RNA sequence: UUUUUUUACUUAUUCAAUGAAGCGGGGCUGGACUUGCGUCCAACUUCUGGAGUUAAGGUCC
RNA sequence: UCGUGCCCCGUGUGGCGAAAGGGAAGCCGGUUAAUAUUCCGGCACCUGGAUGUGGGUUUUGCGCGGCAACGCAACUGAACGC
């Protein structure tokens, strides 16, 4: 079992939303 | 007609005038209607609907400002928020 | 109706204790000769538990899960009572109006209080009331 | 056991709430 | 008790500038020295600060505004205008 | 094969912006028309002078 | 530990330029032919460093009180931000 606890925070990454992760940015190196 | 059943209110019924009253009125949860001026401070308008729906309480936006309000209610002072606790002989809370 | 009962949320506004959330464990409506005003007799958490992650020990989750409580009466003025209510059979009359008159009590009321707020956040129920306010 | 115990008991009460909620 | 016939607030300026100049001017500084009604918390504490910066007294709010006056009528106008526009384009 | 006219293009050259960050073309989903399935057009935040950052999680080891 | 690697971050670029701008901290008494907030005497302060003692906190781990404004000798706080 697991741990009730544990809680999913899922990211959007639409325009006006939170913070754009990381990506392959080497096409505009 | 607001103005009219407002000041049949105001002449039968009991109405208490302004934010804090109108706070304490929606915690004892005898207020019967809620009014809030057209220019009330956005944080505070929410405020007043949050108290309003926690206690069941019936809100009416005014659509005048807190200078209008009070000439309705027949002061001569400005009043962003008030609270109707007895209708009297007037229908504002059949609406 | 009335919504300032007994089990009802509530958030402090004001005051060392502003931003926590606190449940309402008895409504004084109409005041007392030491507090003239409506007010609440209320129980919260001053240190809420830390977030817990799937790849933690069992001895760092334990060391997380740890819940700092504390008592309090508080105007009605200085409380945000929510919609969320929280009913817990070991917090009734945990504390009282001379409960706060002696520290002993206190501190007893608190160990109580950090007690039964454990066993429900442990629970994995009220989420709400365990996570801290943001602003 | 007795925290686990303590903790399932807690959920069970507040599912039976959750039950029941639905001048000088 | 009034004090001057027809000068008013240009009588700081003397027999100096010209009669049409001063009376020109005067217009200017009556409604730039008003105090004016807030739309935010209805208080007649509005006041300008600098060209085009009106603000409150009571409630802090800042507004940017016309030169002299709070509004100016092409930009009421045009608020008229915007609003119509924004109807039909929703509509 | 060459001379004029206009009429497209991009690779020289020229200008501008950015922390060189999301360009071009497909896929997925939804909506419109169309032919009876090709286009174009859209994904994502609008009551509030709050907060937003150290990936939560899923699944194989 | 496939041991001779991997990860995070973006903001740009240095120096000179004020004995009236900004800025850590010293006062009183006495003393010489001639110096003194600089010397002598008394009484202090600032900045930085190391490491003790007392006091504080903690077995409800990171203080308590006040409705509140806030108080009290303490009373953890990196990145990144306001
Ligand atoms: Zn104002």
């Amino acid at each position: 079992p697991k741990n009730p606890l544990l809680e999913k925070r899922p990211r959007n990454f639409g325009i006006g939303q939170d913070i754009q992760p990381k990506r392959n940015l080497s096409r505009m190196v | 007609s607001i103005g009219a059943k407002l000041a049949l209110v105001i002449k039968s019924g009991k109405v208490v005038l302004g934010y804090r009253s109108t706070l304490k009125a929606l915690r004892s949860g005898k207020a019967k209607l809620i009014l809030i001026a057209a220019n009330t401070p956005p944080l505070r308008k929410s405020e007043l609907e949050y108290y309003s729906m926690m206690s069941k309480t019936p809100v009416h936006h005014y659509s005048g400002t807190n200078i209008e309000l009070g000439t309705a209610c027949g002061k001569l002072f400005r009043c962003s928020t008030m609270a109707i606790l007895d209708a009297g002989d007037s229908d504002i809370l059949a609406d | 109706m009335k919504f300032l009962k007994t089990s009802r949320v509530c958030l402090v506004t004001r005051g060392r204790y502003a931003g926590k959330k606190v449940v309402i464990i008895q409504p004084v409506d109409q005041g007392t000769k030491s507090h003239p005003y409506g007010h609440a007799l209320v129980a919260g958490i001053e240190r809420y538990p830390s977030k817990i992650t799937r790849r933690m020990s069992k001895a760092r989750i334990e060391k997380r899960s740890k819940i700092k409580p504390f008592i309090k009466v508080i105007n009605y003025n200085h409380l945000m009572p929510t919609r969320y209510t929280l009913e817990l059979e070991g917090l009734k009359a945990v504390i009282n109006a001379d409960t706060f008159k002696e520290p002993s009590q206190r501190e007893e009321a608190k160990k109580t209080v950090k007690k039964v707020l454990e066993d429900r956040y442990n629970s994995g129920k009220n989420r709400w009331f365990f996570t801290p306010l943001r602003f | 056991r007795q925290k686990m115990e303590a903790a399932a008991r807690s959920a069970a009460e507040a599912e039976a709430a959750e039950a029941r909620a639905e001048k000088p | 008790s009034k004090r001057t016939k027809k000068v008013g607030i240009s009588g700081k300026y003397g027999t100096r500038y010209g009669a049409s100049l001063r009376k020109l001017v005067k217009k200017q500084e009556v409604t730039q020295h008003a105090r004016y009604t807030c739309t935010f918390c209805g208080k007649n504490s509005v006041r300008r600060t600098a060209v085009g910066i009106w603000s409150c007294k009571s409630c802090k709010k800042t507004m940017a505004g016309g030169a002299y006056t709070v509004s100016t009528p092409a930009a009421a106008a045009m608020r008229s205008t915007l609003r119509r526009l924004r109807e039909i384009t929703e509509a």
